[PDB]
DNA sequence: CCCTGTCTGGCGTTCGCGCGCCG
RNA sequence: GAGUCUGCGGCGCGCG
DNA sequence: ACGCCAGACAGGG
């Protein structure tokens, strides 16, 4: 409830990045148009990211707010609005190591 | 009180109107000189509309001395052809002395219509709006009833022949084509312009917006003193400064020591009054002062921030500056608007001269305001600072950029370009260290505090020898401490960079920074000096009163 | 212009701060009830679409007609910071 | 990742790139297990790390183009960062203001300084919450959805609405925007005065402090929505209150083009002709002679004699 | 390079069609780079007008050519010029190339000639860009005429020779922004090229060979040739212009008539008679009222708007389709599932809404209906619907509404169903429903009209023709223009227009004054002259002499400088007249104007009216998905920007909360905004205000980068932006 | 004050054997001057029905027992053939100017309001001359010249 | 190895609003 | 006890 | 295209 009175900016720490982050994107696949929902793991999935929709999950075997805090048993949401959808960030470990270009040109 | 703040012996022009309400102000109250405005607006609306004065193509009256002036140049031409056939003067003479010629017979054709009205038609529907603030510029008029003369070339040279003719009378077929040119290459001017206007402003605030009002009076006794005359006008003849540029420097301001001059007793700290800076003119033309002791920004102890007595009198209301006022940016502000409303009116409305002057003006206050080598080394800062120190260097930024402003009509208060001039220089390069390395540039008051506590508080002199540095606004804005501001102008890239290696730290304080987070504004309700102000109904007085009274146990 | 605003002015030792004088009157003019008011009886605020300005339109327009007068006080520690607003709602009733 | 119009999809073209770095980096994975020859293995690393710059930074080094249709540069990181129309220029100014309002503007005379001329059709939207309530306070609305329905339509809205409106903004004051705001009287606050059509009455002494003049340009409105806001506003933002300019202790609400030749003309005095004596300063014949002379044709009510030309003998 | 065809009036599509450019196919010339390339050049002489230049940003780059300008065989903006072998002017002529243009000694048209034979030993010529005093033996080659030397948008300006090059841009410009009125009057005043404007561009319908007329329909004029052929001349009704003006062509040709080759049988959308007609020839007086002409700003008489002098009509064409959903198919019908039967009325086709029907802002243009949620029903709904009448509708309402601003009435309507003729239906798309709404728009305040030299403005007032300024015999003037705004401006044009139109008024006639060629103030004097006749000449036989105050404005007219002292009063009006003002009552007061005013027949056009004139005012709406920041478009106004130079006005107030309030409840602050909407609703004090998405959409941007930005505490200290979503799980 | 044409719906439509459009029509009955003898007649309306190759005058409605037509030869229309024109043009008693937007008057759905021209007098004029009585020159004559569409005379008003 | 000079490499360049088009 | 989803980037022109 | 700032490297003692 605090009062945000100083930002920093400081480098990120590999650990860090897994930290802040929720799967990995680890295949090209945007949407699969017959179903306009995520393809597989890609780069929308909701797990790494959140519920595409509104408090539902993606089959729907959980729909309301009474198991807001709980994960489908065959299929993994958890589920605040789309918004968490928003706020979450998902990470992608690499194979070998490569740089940040802010720090090297 | 109102005859005595009234001239009722000429004609009332903007000029002695403008004058008028100044003097409400001042005397009478603010909301008092509100209803005076009205009251001559309705009053300037109504007498208009009955005067009856209109245009009429008539009205503009071309002076029957237009055909001899003209007649007089042109045989005058003919010498000159004459004196070049032969071979006596240089191509280059040849064409210098054309345009003499004519630079002189327009300006002449000028006073000569003038001439006319005045004496023949005294309510001549054009001339009228003129004279009075109300429209019309003397080159204008000139191009009606006279003749608009000399059109420069595409590339500027400007052309040999003159446009003989006025537009009252048809300007003739070719006459027009020519001048289209200088219309063309106008239109361009005011877009650069403009876009330097805002850059100018951008600057300006970047570098000023964290100086803000908050304080006490600054114990610190440091001061400018502002020359009421100047040294070369011919060779060495010592004379008194124009009367709008002193009252510029003095007006409202608040004398940093007491001085007695005519017989008054000026006591420190008071803040001059118009009719205090008309006393110090009076007296310097007696012969009793020479320059004027007086607080401004460019000597201020307030590290970040400006206290009261240095800033001055100048709200937007007339008294003393209020605690938790944004000065720099109203400064920044106005030194934008000034040369937004200057190159936007000229390519639009006139002429020869004028094109000269904003073109010569913008680049001038872009190489003043951000440091470098002028184009003809006028003279270069950096070097000044080195050779002959810093307190010139101030004092010299300061009157070289009122020297463009003043000569293209703008009236800003110094006040202004002091706060950003005094940014330019609130860093310093470090020669004998203590705490960290050499060659460092940082926050010349955040040195104060090294040698400050080195020397006072923890023994062991080690004195934190500084070099004045001389910063551009821009540069400075560019490297600050905060990052959040940085990001917002140079390189977001760059900026960031750094402040993350560095676990940067931005403490919210300024005006820019806190605004990005859409938190309340560090300055103003948030300033610290009022953000916290309660309020009291006797009733509710006695009522915790009665609190503290039950506070007696049994 | 507005009633007696340098009359305002001169009663504050910063221009900002009678703005946030006025304001925070005007809060506490309406939360506590807006009969929190110092000077109601003969010559009051008025609005014509009949007389009633009496009850809510404008806060502020009230504040600044009170602190013209001499009543209320204003510092910048005048009162411990919670025990006010226990006082107030107290002693003044309208919800 | 949106649906647009007839089935046209548009994302952020982030997304493109990412796929590259994913590719790229699951291939290169691959290329480890399968077997690995060094070109290949290096030739990838390479292809792998321009794609992390790709996100980050594009345009560093080379240009990545979405498939031929566009050589544009992909939107990157970086980019999405910097400059004038950026995200921290979006920030730092603040672009986009719920209670706010545009129209076209024309002189209002007879308004003050105090008050400016504001459409009552426009001061609806702008006030609607503040009036909605007003509604409920008042017998023309139940409640609040009422109230909204009560005016989605135009040809719904009693004459009750407006006298509701008029009041609720009794002492409320609005602010006025002009194109370049150059300085802080770039904007004001006055008292709206609800009237009749789509233009915005301004009063012509600020016409000054704005760089404005009834030809094609136009004004912004904004409204204080905080008790504090209202406050600020009308105690030191209010036009009137802001007479002196920033810039030089000198007056900005000067009397402008139109009102100054109106102040000029009734106080200027006339000449007209001497050519028969002027010296009434003396002699008493002169005063006789030269009053008689005026009635007659020779000496006008304005001749140049110095004391007092007949026009002041006479009256 | 392809843009909307700007057909205010078809001259502006003309001009936009003959401007020419740099920029293009990119390869070509950049925007950045050309200040030798925006200037306008020497040779740019009747191939590329000086003035067509738009003013802004984009300048110099775009220039509509000129008159006879024309492109021979490649690219080369061949200019005419006449041949003349020794002292003889020939009537041949040789368009050329402005490379060869260089190598002759061309003179100017208004060299003195006697035919073939110039007439003064020094005349002016240009060799080179130029000026060169020669002698008529050297004299290779003329100019072919004046016009030439500008374009056809320029052309159509009286006394362009007496107006300022820049001030009579705005004109040209102007020109090209004229929205067809239904009244379209000719200048009273015109350049000469009215004609061949609507004649080129194709507004009016010209006859082909000579004959008779058959039929005269309001739909189409069926002609008889003598050839022995009669054939059918549809007219464009009413269609939608791209700019969203009506194109209209009116028969002016009654029935059975004998028709000369070439002559219009029905005006174009903007002619009068043949003539391009943009605006109406009014009655004017040049003179400062209250405050209402300020120095831009302009009047207007009521009287106006009576008779409709200052009336246009425009169409616009609302189209709506019934798409696919996997939800199920947006079904076109007259059932708008939730409240009344009043707002179906209009909608009397299913479905569709009835011809020639007044549909105000905010009635159903067409009716249509998709589904309620996006996969899921709603629990909450479920309940309300079953205890009133579960059995409702489960569809939404999601129908075309008439979108605040305004509508007329109903004109035309299309609809495309399951089996196309031969349309093409988007993917999706089910079926389309276009609903063309018309409106007549009357003048009013907001409008902006202009002249063509360059006085621009709006109307401030419409006063009623009871006060209004009035002559000395009834007929009170239509508009009051403000004198200031032309001494600062060069454009005596406008002045000089007003005289000659004056004349006109009284002799009933039109006049044609060339560029540079036309009148002469003798000769305006002249006419003047034979007004006065027409004016004080009736006067005195229909019985009436001098009034008080005709006499008494005489005094101070005397005292002026205006009148010959010693003149009767008769023979000093004339005087008076001749210099192009006369004697004007207030019309308030009935008290004359002390000092004579000038008045005239001026040409005045109206200005087309954009959606940026019809203004917006927004208090909540839509959002947009990325940045958190108000946006409208459709129905929802969509909010002001408040840019950084506008902060720093508040910054410099202690407008501490005035600038919180912008930053956070109005604009960005999620949560903010929608406690401080319901705290309004309740009349309560605004929460106070929680984070901004910018900031927090921004910290996370960063985050999207190595960068890590984290808030503090007092003591360095997490503090936290994102209420909760940031911590894992 | 209103105007009805039988096949017309709309203000902007055209009528097919009539030049004029129904806009241009309705302008010109702005034009027509009526004139009525007693309050009994608040609101009448005029009727008029020709068919074929006419022109159409405003003495071409059917009379009406209290009502007046000053205005017979103004045009109305030109038919050509086949043209049928029947409508039915609303009439009322009134002051000043009243825009069609302000009555809104519907005495048939399908029927189009007109701009109210309410002022019987199109122009005045005043002149003030000096007039002599045997004592002192200076005094005051007027006159002024009333001009009326015909509806009331110039004395009347 | 030093100081000076020269091409070199990175960024910026008004402000808001209309309309209409296009994948 | 109503709230989803669409409007993006760019281009052209026009206002002040 | 330009203008400006800041920079990193190469030439002449
Ligand atoms: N390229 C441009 N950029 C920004 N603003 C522009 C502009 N062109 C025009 N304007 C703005 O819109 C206004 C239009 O110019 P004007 O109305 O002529 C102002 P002005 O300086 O008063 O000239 P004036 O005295 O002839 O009226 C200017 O004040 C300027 O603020
Ligand atoms: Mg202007
Ligand atoms: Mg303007
Ligand atoms: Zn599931
Ligand atoms: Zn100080």
């Amino acid at each position: 409830k605090k009062e945000v009175r100083k930002v920093r900016i400081a480098l990120a720490s590999p650990e860090k990045i897994r930290s802040w982050s929720y799967g990995e994107v680890e295949k090209p696949e945007t949407i699969n148009y017959r179903t306009l929902k995520p393809e597989r793991d890609g780069l929308f999935d909701e797990r790494i990211f959140g519920p595409i929709k509104d408090y539902e999950c993606a089959c729907g075997k959980y729909k309301r707010q009474r198991f807001e805090g709980k994960v489908c048993e065959r299929c993994g949401v958890e589920v605040t609005k789309s918004i968490v959808r928003r706020y979450r960030m998902g990470h992608i470990e690499l194979a070998t190591p490569a740089a940040h270009i802010w720090f090297v040109k | 009180v109102a005859w005595e703040l009234i001239q009722l012996d000429v004609p009332q022009e903007k000029n002695s109107l403008k004058d008028l309400v100044y003097q409400a102000f001042l005397r009478l109250g603010m909301e008092k000189t509100a209803r005076l405005l009205d009251a001559l607006k309705y009053y300037g609306f109504t007498f208009s509309t009955t005067s009856g004065i209109t245009i009429g193509i008539d009205d503009a009256v071309i002076p029957e001395e237009k055909k001899q002036y003209l007649e007089e140049a042109d045989r005058k031409l003919l010498q000159i052809e004459q004196a070049y056939e032969m071979g006596f003067l240089t191509d280059r003479e040849r064409y210098d002395q054309i345009l003499q010629l004519w630079t002189e017979t327009t300006e002449k054709v000028t006073q000569a219509v003038f001439k006319n009205f005045e004496e023949n038609y005294p309510f001549n529907p054009l001339y009228v709006m003129a004279q009075s603030g109300a429209r019309g510029n003397p080159q204008q008029i000139r191009q009606l009833c006279g003749l608009r003369g000399l059109m420069q070339k595409p590339s500027g040279e400007t052309f040999e022949v003159p446009v003989r003719s006025s537009f009252r009378e048809g300007l003739t077929v070719l006459e027009y084509f020519i001048s289209s040119h200088g219309a063309r290459k106008g239109g361009a001017d005011t877009a650069l312009r403009t876009a330097d206007s805002g850059y100018l402003t951008r600057k300006l605030v970047d570098v000023t917006h964290e100086i803000v009002v908050r304080e006490a009076d600054c114990g610190t006794t440091n001061y400018i003193s502002v020359p009421l005359f100047q040294p070369d006008e011919v060779t060495r003849s010592l004379r008194l400064r124009k009367r709008a540029d002193i009252e510029a420097g003095l007006y409202g301001r608040v004398l940093a020591r007491e001085v007695e001059v005519l017989g008054v007793r000026l006591e420190e700290g008071r803040y001059l009054s118009m009719d205090d800076v008309h006393l110090l003119i009076k007296a310097a033309e007696a012969g009793e002062i020479q320059e004027v002791p007086v607080r401004s920004p460019l000597t201020c102890q307030t590290r970040y921030g400006v206290c009261q007595k240095c800033y001055g009198y100048d709200l937007s209301m007339a008294r003393p500056v209020s605690i938790g006022e944004a000065v720099g940016i109203v400064a920044a502000q106005s030194i934008g608007e000034p040369g937004t409303q200057l190159t936007m009116r000229t390519f639009h409305t006139g002429g020869v001269a004028g094109a000269a002057d904003i073109t010569q003006g913008l680049p001038r206050v872009i190489e003043l305001f951000e440091a470098r080598r002028p184009k003809a080394k006028a003279i270069d800062p950096h070097q000044l600072l080195e050779a002959k120190g810093p307190e010139a260097v101030e004092r010299y930024l300061v009157e070289e950029i009122q020297k463009v402003y003043r000569a293209q009509g703008v009236k800003l208060h110094d006040k202004h370009i002091e706060i950003v001039v005094r940014q330019m220089m609130k860093y310093v390069e470090v020669t004998d260290p203590g705490d960290s390395r050499l060659l460092e540039g940082q926050v010349l008051e955040k040195w104060d505090v090294e040698a400050l506590n080195e020397r006072l508080i923890a023994e062991g002199k080690t004195p934190v020898a500084w070099k004045p540095l001389l910063m551009g606004v821009t540069k400075s804005a560019l490297s600050t401490k905060s990052w959040l501001s940085a990001a917002s102008f140079q390189n977001t890239t760059h900026v960031l960079t750094e402040a993350a290696i560095a676990g940067k730290k931005d403490e919210l304080i300024g005006l820019k920074e806190n605004v990005i987070l859409g938190r309340l504004i560090p300055a103003g309700t948030g300033s610290d000096f009022v953000r916290f102000t309660q309020v009291v109904d006797q009733k509710t007085l006695k009522a915790i009163e009665e609190a503290r009274k039950e506070a007696v146990e049994a | 212009a507005e009633p007696g605003i340098d009359k305002l002015f001169g009663m504050v030792d910063s221009k900002y701060r009678l703005t946030v004088v006025v304001a925070k009157r005007a809060q506490q003019l309406l939360r506590h009830g807006f009969k929190n008011t110092v000077l109601e009886p003969e010559e009051r605020p008025k609005m014509q679409t009949l007389e009633g300005l009496f009850d809510d339109p404008n806060a502020v327009t009230w504040a600044m007609k009170e602190l013209l007068t001499g009543r209320l006080v204003f510092g910048e520690n005048l009162v411990p910071e919670d025990r006010l607003q226990k006082e107030m709602e107290r002693l003044y009733p309208v919800e | 990742m949106v649906q647009v119009d007839g089935g046209r999809f548009a994302t952020s073209d982030l997304n493109d790139l990412y796929r590259r770095l994913i590719n790229r980096n699951n291939r290169l994975k691959k290329l480890l297990a399968q077997g690995a020859p060094e070109i290949i293995i290096r030739n990838e690393k390479r292809m792998l790390q321009e794609a992390v710059d790709a996100l980050l930074d594009n345009g560093r080094r080379g240009a990545p183009v979405t498939n031929p249709g566009s050589d544009r540069p992909l939107r990157s990181l970086t980019d999405i960062l910097s400059g004038k129309q950026g995200r921290f220029r979006q920030n730092l100014l603040g672009k986009r203001v719920d209670y706010s309002g545009r129209s076209v503007i024309v002189v209002g005379p007879q308004l003050k300084l105090h008050q400016c001329g504001l459409p009552k059709r426009m001061a609806l939207e702008l006030f609607k919450p503040f009036l909605l309530k007003k509604m409920e306070e008042k017998g023309i609305a139940p409640n609040v959805k009422a109230a909204r329905r009560m005016l989605e339509r135009q040809r719904d809205i009693k004459d009750e609405v407006w006298d509701a409106l008029e009041e609720v903004i009794h002492g409320k004051v609005v602010l006025l925007n002009r194109a370049p705001t150059l300085h802080r009287l770039g904007i004001q606050a006055f008292q709206p005065v609800l009237v009749e059509g789509q233009s915005i009455q301004l009063h012509p002494l600020v016409c000054e402090a704005f760089n404005a003049d009834f030809d094609g340009d136009q004004m912004a409105v904004h409204v204080p929505l905080s008790s504090f806001a209202q406050a600020e506003a009308r105690i030191q933002m209010l036009s009137a209150h802001n007479l002196l300019s920033p810039a030089s202790g000198e007056p900005l609400a000067k009397p402008s083009r139109d009102i100054i030749l109106g102040l000029y003309y009734i106080t200027q005095v006339r000449k007209e002709k001497k050519g028969a004596g002027l010296e009434f300063a003396t002699p008493e014949e002169a005063l006789a002679a030269h009053e008689r002379g005026e009635v007659a044709l020779n000496a006008p009510i304005k001749v140049a004699g110095r004391e007092t030309s007949v026009g002041r003998l006479k009256y | 390079l392809s843009q909307f065809k700007d057909e205010t009036n078809p001259l502006s599509s003309l001009r936009h069609k003959r401007r020419i450019s740099a920029l293009g196919p990119g390869g070509l010339t950049r925007e950045r780079a050309g200040f030798d390339v925006r200037d306008v050049h020497r040779t740019h002489y009747g191939r590329i007008c000086p003035v067509e230049t738009p003013e802004g940003a984009n300048i110099g780059l775009i220039t509509s050519l000129a008159a006879y300008a024309r492109v021979d065989e490649l690219g080369f903006i061949r200019t005419p010029y006449r041949r003349v072998v020794g002292g003889v002017v020939t009537d041949e002529v040789v368009y050329m190339t402005a490379t060869e243009e260089d190598r002759y000694t061309i003179a100017q048209a208004n060299t003195p000639l006697e035919g073939n034979r110039i007439a003064a030993e020094r005349v002016v010529a240009r060799r080179k860009g130029e000026p060169v005093i020669v002698s008529p033996e050297e004299v290779e080659f003329m100019d072919v005429s004046p016009k030439q030397v500008f374009s056809v948008n320029t052309n159509l300006i009286p006394f362009l020779e007496h107006d300022d090059a820049n001030r009579a841009l705005m004109g040209s410009n102007m020109q090209t922004q004229a929205v067809p009125l239904i009244r379209a009057q000719a200048p009273v005043v015109m350049t000469g090229l009215e004609e061949r404007v609507v004649r080129d561009s194709l507004a009016a319908l010209y006859a082909e060979e000579d004959g008779e007329v058959a039929k005269v329909d309001g739909n189409r004029i069926v002609v008889r040739y003598e050839d022995g052929r009669l054939v059918e001349y549809p007219l464009r009704r009413f269609y939608r212009s791209n700019q969203g003006t009506a194109l209209d062509q009116r028969p002016r040709v009654v029935v059975g008539q004998r028709v000369r080759k070439g002559d219009l049988l029905a005006d174009g959308p903007a002619s009068e008679n043949g003539f391009l007609a943009l605006g109406q020839n009014v009655l004017v007086a040049i003179m400062p009222f209250d405050g209402y002409n300020f120095e831009d700003a302009i009047v207007i008489s009521e009287e106006l708007l009576k008779r409709d002098f200052y009336t246009s009509i425009h169409i616009e064409r609302y189209e709506i389709e019934a798409r696919d959903t996997k939800l199920g198919p947006e079904r076109i019908t007259r059932d708008i599932p939730h409240l009344s039967e009043a707002a179906l009325r209009d909608l009397d086709e299913e479905g569709v809404v009835r011809i020639g029907a007044e549909v105000k802002p905010g009635d159903i243009l067409v009716g249509r209906t998709s589904f309620k949620g996006e996969s899921e029903p709603t629990p909450e709904e479920r309940l309300l619907r079953s205890i009133f009448g579960e059995k409702a509708r489960d569809v939404k309402d999601t129908s075309l509404r008439v979108p605040p601003g305004e509508g007329g009435i109903v004109v035309r309507t299309v609809r495309l169903r399951r089996g196309d003729p031969g349309v093409e239906l988007k993917p999706g798309v089910r079926e389309v429903v276009r609903v063309y709404v018309a409106q007549k728009r009357k003048l009013q305040v907001g409008d902006k009209l202009a002249n063509r030299h360059g006085n621009k403005g709006v109307v401030a007032k419409i006063l009623p023709v009871e006060d209004m300024p009035h002559l000395p015999d009834g007929t009170p003037v239509d508009v009051i223009l403000n004198p200031l705004g032309v001494p600062s401006r060069m454009n005596l044009g406008q002045i000089l227009e007003t005289h000659l139109g004056l004349a006109g008024y009284f002799l009933g006639q039109r006049y044609i004054s060339p560029i540079f060629d036309g009148a002469k103030e003798p000769e305006i004097k002249e006419l003047l002259a034979q007004a006065f006749e027409v004016y004080f000449g009736k006067r005195k036989g229909e019985g009436f002499g001098v009034d008080k105050r005709e006499v008494e404005v005489l005094r101070r007219a005397e005292k002026l400088g205006l009148v010959t002292p010693g003149k009767t009063p008769e023979e000093q009006l004339k005087e008076l007249f001749l210099q192009g003002k006369v004697v004007l009552y207030d019309g308030r007061t009935g008290e004359p104007i002390e000092g004579p005013i000038v008045v005239g027949q001026m040409f005045i056009m109206k200005l087309y009216h954009m959606v940026e004139d019809k203004m917006h005012a927004r208090s909540t709406g839509p959002y947009s998905l990325i940045t958190q920041q108000p946006l409208g478009g459709k129905a929802q106004f969509g909010g002001q920007r408040f840019g950084e130079m506008e902060v720093w006005a508040l910054e410099a107030y202690g407008a501490a909360h005035t600038l919180q309030e912008m930053l956070t409840l109005k604009s960005d602050d999620i949560e903010g905004r929608n406690a401080a909407y319901e705290a309004i609703i309740k009349g309560e004090d605004v929460p106070e205000p929680s984070v901004p998405e910018s900031f927090r959409v921004l910290v996370k941007e960063l985050q999207a980068l190595a960068l890590d930005v984290q808030t503090l505490d007092e003591k360095d200290n997490p503090v936290d932006i994102f209420e909760g979503l940031a911590s894992k799980r | 004050t209103s105007v009805y044409i039988e096949d017309v719906l709309h203000e902007f439509s055209t009528i097919p054997g009539v030049k004029e459009d129904v806009v241009e029509i309705i302008l010109n009955l702005k034009e027509l001057v009526v004139r009525f003898l007693n309050p009994s007649l608040q609101t009448v309306t005029l009727l008029l029905k020709a068919e074929g190759p006419k022109e159409v005058k405003a003495r071409d409605f059917l009379p009406v027992a209290d009502v007046e037509i000053m205005n017979p030869d103004l045009h109305i229309a030109t038919l050509e053939e086949g043209g049928r024109l029947n409508m039915e043009v609303r009439v009322d008693r009134g002051v000043g100017y009243v825009p069609a937007e302000k009555h809104g008057i519907k005495d048939r759905i399908n029927a189009i309001p007109v701009d109210a021209v309410f002022s019987p007098v199109r122009r005045v004029a005043f002149q003030v001359e000096d007039t002599r009585l045997g004592q002192r020159t200076d005094l005051d004559k007027l006159t002024l010249r009333i001009w009326t569409d015909g509806s009331v005379t110039p004395l009347e008003a």
